[PDB]
């Protein structure tokens, strides 16, 4: 059929949250309070686009 | 009976029986075309009802 279209490795570069799972879980409730709006924009984009390639930004 | 009675009664019988014969031939041809194409009310074997599909937002997005 058709070629599956994948983003470049420069479309996938972002600075990573290089902390552990306990470090994430310790600040978890404050992260949900303070970082609410881009997280919810992303998860709405993720359940609506149904595609990780349309949600990269 | 009068020959008029037998005669016109025979014409009535022949009309009824020829109409039944043409309807039987049409019934055979209708059944052949409906079995071949499946676009008639007959030979409609069931598929899955799409009123069983859950369209709710699931636990994972890629679906």
């Amino acid at each position: 059929p058709g070629i599956v279209e994948l983003p470049s490795l420069e479309d996938l570069k972002v600075q990573e949250v290089k902390v552990s799972s306990s470090v994430l879980k310790a600040a978890a409730h404050h992260y949900g309070a303070q970082c609410d709006k881009p997280n919810k924009e992303f998860m709405l984009c993720r359940w609506e686009e149904k595609d990780p390639r349309r949600c990269l930004e | 009976d009068a020959p008029e009675k037998n005669y016109e009664r025979t014409m009535a019988i022949l009309q009824i029986e020829s109409e039944k014969a043409e309807l039987r031939l049409k019934e055979l041809e209708v059944r052949r075309l409906m079995r071949a194409k499946g676009d008639g009310p007959w030979f409609q074997y069931p598929t899955i009802d799409k009123a069983l599909i859950d369209h709710s937002p699931k636990a994972t997005p890629d679906n």
